């Protein structure tokens, strides 16, 4: 119910002066006189009836003295069951050219976190079909998962295989949010989910909703799409008692986007050129992704590590918010082993003898011990040759090399790259295969038989064919 | 005589809005005055210079100049044109050399154009796109066989100084002649070259090299040399992308090259600091990532509802002492779809071009590649992968044979300069090596065999190549023919 | 505690001459044994 | 904080702040002309070198300066809010920019019935009859407003012609056309 | 060198003669990122807890010649320019 | 090729010099008395032009 005027335009930060009423912080404003829709968000009160705002789109063509209106509430977006199978914007606008989204409810993207007396204490295992994850770092229902890695190691392929394995066998719904990534991949995912039948253009039996904001957008938009993405999922968790899934691609762009406007807001930089409000801003958002007593949310998040440095302040302050971590490495990928999961740098919270049993626990600890012992023997071999080692050391090295190969596995979404069909392995075969190799029942086979296979039964069938073709 | 009389034979004056200059120094002018002025709008000075307004403040406007500043002085007059900055576009620019704002500097004459287009526009979204399916051929043996490139992709060339980055693009531009001199329009490609920060004599030698191979008839050169003002070097790449976008929206295909993207960021940093904005890491502005992200997103492959055009990009980056984990290179590595690495140690060991095949990647999966090439390249991948893991120690059954084949395979990939090859000849020359027909000759004499065999095959067997070109794949009869040809020529070629 | 302390596997992490020299020797030594193992597999399976 | 009346010209700076506050104060209680006259009188009385020496010495105490000025403004004649303005300026130690403040208020009041300043430039001095004809047509362009302010300037640098400025409008009709004729060489 | 309290709204009230305490209460000048600038409170001690209009609490850390900076124990959305702050005359204590 | 190039160079030089001569003689010919009379004519013309422009609100 108030009207203002633009008095300054610098970069992506705008200042507005009000003569009648002063809108509160975290309010939405609309500019008058443009062919498209431009929205401003309040950040600070500068005194003398002035505010400093951040734009959600391009700012070219603005003129000092242009009228601005006040909406009177934070950003509101449609929500409900009519947003399944549709693509929407940061501010809730369809971008798939199929007409308006007709719902009955709206929600505000700025809320507050649940309190202490609403948390849940439950832990159950969630099997996926991947040997490394199911052996050394199991996942849990209603938990938080992180996928650390550098550039070009395989985060996106893994997050696609997780969807293909877990999402389709799930009763409930799912949400996917894309933050600061390539548009070309967002064109691929949309047409992949149509062939599989998860998204339907004729019936009303869809199961996924999509929200997108990519790396061609100004920093204002890239720092808000995640809240829009999780506001949708909160509706399916609270207003309906159902389990939900939530996938996020490169949550790192949420933090980088906030460092490109801090200087223009008048702030002194912190270490390595970050804003002084990093941890608080990260904590405010992360606390809303939880499984309260009214519903469950299972989240998978992909995190980018700049220049393969795990001590950087952005990934450093993210380990505390998770329940299970998988770390991808470039050294393993150069040997040709995929997925390039580091076996000595992954952790989980339910790796306890009282939750997964004793056999499963002993097998994993026995694998890790021999993998650690392998490293120390590689210093001796550098100076004195391979043949001067004792026979026990040679047996240790031979077993360790075979253990290393058996952790690789062909995926189903990577048939174009490798050229093989994918495989899925249950948990009991995963335990038994490593227990047998640790025992020493396959000391009469070459290494190549354990490379890119599924269960243990296929390695001997591969070795027999290799013997036949020799 | 009468021509100049007719030129002067062909004067209206009207009111305009105006501000007055308060200060001037180091290319930045503070203007008191103009009220209804848009952000990023082009204004004009008294003498004839031009500028653009970026900072809109309560009491002044900050204007950057597109040229020299020794003529502006306090008390002058500034007028506003009323239009956001734009450049001429069309296909009358083929064969011309123009500056960053679309002015001829080659001495031919005026450019007759009918259309204009803004430099800052948004990339296509999600709906109007489609997958990448067609090949983009270069003529480099080590690229077309191990690092293929499709149409609509972005690929990075990165290395140190004096490694050979420019010659790859120069060879790629020349190779397209055999398609443009044809009949069908579905296999033609246009080229654009952009030079940022280089000196003029190098550009003159490049243009002379292009014009002696009959390649200027389908190329556009945009230059902003080291003597130009910083805003022109900052504005040059977008002005060329906007010219490339014209072909993309009319069902045609185009190629663009940004030489030394590292030299645009220094001009952006200089321009921003003089506007009194706070610095960041290494005094770079706070949003250098957004400078390139909005630029490299404009290359796309359109579907049939929009025409089917395409646009491809090839940026260039330079690193200090082979340090790939610096600030600027890490930003641009995470944007593109692949990269090609060049090294000095391989350059001095006789491996030219110095492509590191153990690190170069291409995130296309060979989806856009001819059927014939896959058969002989998929098998060379394994040979080199197994050669690298053993044959470096600073028996005869396995090891000696492995490096005996690997040393032969390495020598096949070397190539000269300013001479790209057609696809089928590469297929034949690789087919000779992979099958083992050259496991007896001493490695020192392989290159002479390659040259003589290529000349003989081109001259005496012109009908065989057409079969491979037309069919797109090898056949049993073709395979039968090639073995006899290879064995006979090997027997006869001992000199 | 203040100085630089090394660990296990530091020789192969630097990627100098000694790392590649170490890698090639293991590759050769374990390339040698697979032939004997395959030959003995074929003989065993043919015999029974 | 209560809202204030906005002056039209809206200049900026410390002098701008003080002038805007004083204008908002004067719009209330409706004393614009009286305060302008009193500001002119204050400008008249502060040019005395003795009081200037008292006001331009940083060694003297602020308290002494305040009373000296309070006595002067209490015995001179008037007691409007201008006395409060002077006291506040003395307390904050901004006595150096008083000419700036009064000039800002003067130009602020001038645009209240704004005269729309104009300018005419010529190479040679035009005749006064042509001058009044020019005034007659310039008033026609002025339309709604007040009496235009004409600055006649004779600059023989131009070969010949006439240059007119009216507010932010600008029309150039002079020997600048030589550049246009020179452009034939380019094309 | 313009001061934080050298603003038109403050000066005008001094020009217009003039019922406000300015010894136990104050008013807000600006607010952002959890920091508030307050005008008044001439008797506030260092490291003392105050109370805002909405119900939130704060703590005094900077005692500048013309204003005092306070840290907010909550969310900035509930504070706006022109609110009223009053003392409590105590320092933090716990059960 | 040789003869054609030489002739073209001569043509270019002559065009440039003629342009320079014309411009310089325009400046030289413009005299103070010419300026007075032309400025009177221009006073009439530019006053009419200002009337024309002011006729378009
Ligand atoms: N295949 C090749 N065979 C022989 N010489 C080559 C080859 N490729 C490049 N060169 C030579 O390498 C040198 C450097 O090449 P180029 O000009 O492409 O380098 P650059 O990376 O662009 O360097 P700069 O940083 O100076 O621009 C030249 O002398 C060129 O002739
Ligand atoms: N089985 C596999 N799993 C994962 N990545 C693979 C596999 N085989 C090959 N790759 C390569 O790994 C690369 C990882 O690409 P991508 O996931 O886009 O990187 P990022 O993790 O940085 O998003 C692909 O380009 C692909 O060529
Ligand atoms: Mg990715
Ligand atoms: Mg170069």
């Amino acid at each position: 119910a108030a009207t203002g005027r633009i008095v300054a335009v610098i970069g992506a930060v705008v200042d507005v002066q009000f003569d009648e009423g002063l809108p509160p912080i975290l309010n939405a404003l609309e500019v008058q006189g443009r062919e498209t829709r431009l929205v401003l968000e309040v950040a600070q009160h500068l005194g003398e009836s002035t505010v400093r705002t951040i734009a959600m789109d391009g700012t070219e063509g603005l003129v000092r003295g242009q009228k601005v209106l006040d909406s009177g509430a934070p950003i509101k977006i449609p929500v409900g069951p009519e947003t399944l199978g549709r693509i929407m914007n940061v501010i809730g606008e369809p971008i798939d050219e199929r007409g308006p989204i007709k719902t009955k409810q709206f929600a505000a993207i700025h809320a507050e976190a649940p309190e202490f007396m609403e948390m849940s204490v439950e832990q159950e295992i969630l099997v996926t079909g991947i040997k490394v994850v199911d052996l050394l770092a199991p996942y849990a229902k209603g938990g938080k998962i992180g996928l650390f890695g550098g550039a070009g190691v395989g985060k996106t392929v893994l997050i696609m295989e997780l969807i293909n394995n877990v999402a389709k066998a799930h009763g409930g719904y799912s949400v996917f949010a894309g933050v600061g990534e390539r548009t070309r991949e967002g064109n691929d995912l949309y047409h992949e989910m149509i062939e599989s039948g998860v998204i339907n253009l004729k019936d009303a039996t869809s199961k996924v909703a999509l929200v997108y904001g990519q790396m061609n957008e100004p920093p204002g938009a890239r720092a808000r799409v995640a809240l829009t993405g999780l506001t949708v999922a909160e509706y399916f968790r609270d207003q309906e008692g159902q389990d939900v899934l939530l996938f996020i691609d490169n949550i790192f762009r949420f933090t980088q986007a906030g460092s490109e406007v801090s200087a223009l807001l008048g702030r002194i930089p912190s270490a390595v050129g970050y804003q002084p409000t990093l941890a608080t801003d990260m904590g405010t958002m992360q606390e809303r992704i939880t499984t309260t007593k009214k519903g469950s949310i299972t989240s998978v998040q992909a995190i980018y590590v700049p220049a393969d440095d795990l001590t950087d302040p952005a990934p450093a302050t993210t380990f505390a918010h998770l329940d299970a971590t998988t770390v991808l490495s470039r050294a393993i990928a150069e040997l040709g082993i995929y997925p390039a999961v580091d076996p000595l740098d992954s952790t989980s919270r339910i790796m306890d003898p009282n939750i997964v049993g004793s056999e499963h626990y002993d097998v994993a600890r026995g694998v890790q011990k021999i993998l650690q012992d392998y490293k120390s023997l590689q210093d001796i071999i550098a100076i004195l040759g391979m043949d001067e080692l004792s026979e026990e050391d040679k047996l240790t090295v031979s077993r360790a090399r075979k253990i290393q190969r058996f952790l690789s596995q062909p995926f189903q979404v990577a048939e174009v790259f490798t050229g093989h069909l994918g495989k899925l392995v249950p948990l009991k075969e995963t335990i038994k295969g490593f227990q047998q190799i640790l025992a020493g029942e396959y000391d009469h086979l070459p290494e190549q038989a354990f490379y890119m296979v599924g269960p243990i039964e296929e390695a001997v069938a591969k070795a027999d064919k290799l013997a036949e073709e020799h | 005589s009468s021509i100049l009389e007719e030129r002067i034979l062909g004067t209206s004056v009207d009111l305009e809005e105006t501000g007055r200059v308060l200060s001037i120094g180091d290319g930045i002018a503070r203007v008191h005055g103009l009220r209804n002025v848009q952000a990023e709008e082009m204004v004009e000075f008294s003498s004839g210079l031009k500028g653009m307004s970026l900072n809109l403040e309560p009491d002044n406007v900050g204007v950057v100049v597109f040229g020299n500043d020794k003529l502006i002085k306090e008390g002058d007059i500034v007028k506003r044109t009323g239009a956001i900055v734009d450049v001429p576009v069309g296909e009358e620019l083929l064969g011309r050399v123009v500056d960053a704002l679309g002015n001829a500097i080659d001495g031919k004459g005026p450019i007759g154009s009918k259309t204009r287009r803004r430099v800052g526009l948004k990339a296509p979204g999600i709906i109007p796109r489609i997958s990448v399916r067609e090949p983009m051929q270069t003529g480099i043996k080590a690229v077309d066989s191990l690092v293929p490139i499709g149409r609509g992709q972005r690929e990075l060339i990165i290395g140190d100084r004096q490694t050979g980055k420019t010659s790859i693009a120069i060879d790629t531009i020349i190779n397209q002649k055999r398609f443009n001199d044809g009949t069908d329009e579905k296999k033609k490609l246009y080229c654009i070259y952009v030079a940022i920060g280089q000196k003029r004599s190098t550009v003159a030698q490049l243009v002379k090299r292009l014009t002696d191979a009959d390649a200027m008839k389908y190329t556009i050169v945009v230059s902003a040399t080291a003597s130009d003002a910083a805003p022109l070097q900052y504005l040059a790449p977008y002005s060329g992308c906007s010219m490339g976008e014209y072909f993309r929206d009319n069902g045609k295909h185009a190629l663009i090259i940004y030489d030394d993207l590292s030299k645009q960021a220094v001009a952006y940093r200089q321009m921003s600091l003089l506007l009194r904005r706070p610095p960041g890491r290494e005094a770079y502005p706070g949003d250098v990532f957004y400078l390139h992200s909005r630029l490299l997103e404009r290359a796309a492959k359109m579907n049939d509802a929009f025409g089917g055009g395409s646009l491809t990009a090839l940026p260039v980056i330079e690193t200090q002492a082979g340090d790939v984990s610096a600030y600027i290179p890490t930003n641009v590595i995470s944007i593109t779809d692949g990269q090609i690495f060049l090294e000095t140690e391989l350059f001095y060991k006789g491996i030219r071009p110095a492509i590191n095949v153990g690190l170069s990647v291409s995130r296309v999966g060979s989806a856009a590649q001819t059927r014939a090439m896959k058969q002989v390249a998929g098998t060379m991948k394994l040979e080199l992968a197994q050669y690298r893991e053993v044959a470096a120690f600073a028996l005869d059954a396995a090891t000696q044979q492995l490096l005996s084949r690997g040393v032969r395979l390495t020598e096949l990939l070397k190539q000269g300069q300013y001479a790209p090859m057609a696809i089928e000849e590469q297929v034949a020359v690789i087919y000779a090596g992979v099958r083992g027909y050259l496991d007896k000759l001493e490695p020192s004499k392989i290159t002479k065999f390659e040259n003589a065999f290529l000349s003989h095959v081109i001259s005496q067997h012109q009908a065989l190549l057409g079969k491979i070109r037309a069919d797109g794949k090898i056949s049993e009869e073709t395979d039968a023919k090639l073995k006899e040809i290879v064995t006979n020529f090997l027997a006869g070629f001992e000199a | 505690p203040e100085g630089v302390r090394s660990g296990a596997g530091a020789v192969r992490d630097a990627g100098g001459a000694f790392g590649k020299k170490e890698q090639a020797d293991e590759e050769r030594y374990f390339r040698a044994r697979a032939r004997e193992q395959l030959a003995a597999l074929k003989k065993h399976h043919e015999n029974e | 904080f209560a809202k204030l009346v906005r002056p039209p010209v809206q200049i900026y700076g410390i002098e701008g702040r003080y002038a805007t506050a004083l204008y908002s104060a004067a719009s209330k209680q409706n004393k614009l002309e009286q305060v302008e006259k009193e500001l002119l009188r204050v400008a008249q009385i502060l040019k005395e070198p003795k009081v200037a020496a008292s006001i331009m010495n940083p060694y003297v105490k602020r308290s002494i300066k305040v009373k000296s000025l309070s006595d002067m403004t209490a015995k001179e004649k008037f007691s409007p809010l201008t006395s409060n303005l002077i006291n506040l300026l003395a307390e904050n130690g901004r006595l150096s920019s008083t000419p700036g403040v009064i000039s800002a208020f003067s130009t602020m009041m001038s645009v209240h019935r704004g005269e729309v300043p104009c300018s005419v430039t010529t190479a040679s001095p035009l005749d006064e009859a042509t001058l009044t004809e020019l005034k007659t047509v310039l008033k026609s362009f002025l339309s709604k407003g007040q009496i235009l302010k004409l600055e006649v300037k004779v600059d023989p640098s131009i070969m010949g012609g006439m240059i007119v400025r009216i507010g932010e409008k600008y029309v150039d009709m002079s020997a600048k056309t030589k550049i246009q004729k020179l452009s034939r060489a380019m094309r | 060198k313009t001061g934080t309290a050298e603003v038109s709204s403050i000066l005008e009230e001094r020009i217009l003669g003039a019922s406000v305490d300015l010894e136990e209460t104050g008013r807000v000048l600006s607010i952002g990122d959890g920091i508030a600038r307050v005008h008044g409170l001439r008797n506030v001690q260092a490291e003392e807890m105050v109370e805002f209009s909405s119900g939130l609490k704060g703590m005094s850390l900077n005692l500048e010649p013309d204003n005092v900076g306070v840290v907010v124990f909550g969310n900035d959305k509930l504070i706006k320019e022109g609110d009223i702050v009053k003392r409590t005359g105590a320092i933090v204590d716990v059960p | 090729d040789y003869h054609i190039s030489v002739q073209n160079m001569m043509r270019q030089k002559e065009q440039e010099h003629m342009i320079r001569w014309v411009e310089k003689h325009v400046v030289q010919s413009i005299s103070a008395q010419q300026e007075k009379e032309t400025i009177a004519k221009c006073i009439a013309d530019l006053k009419l032009l200002a009337k024309k422009a002011q006729a378009q609100p």
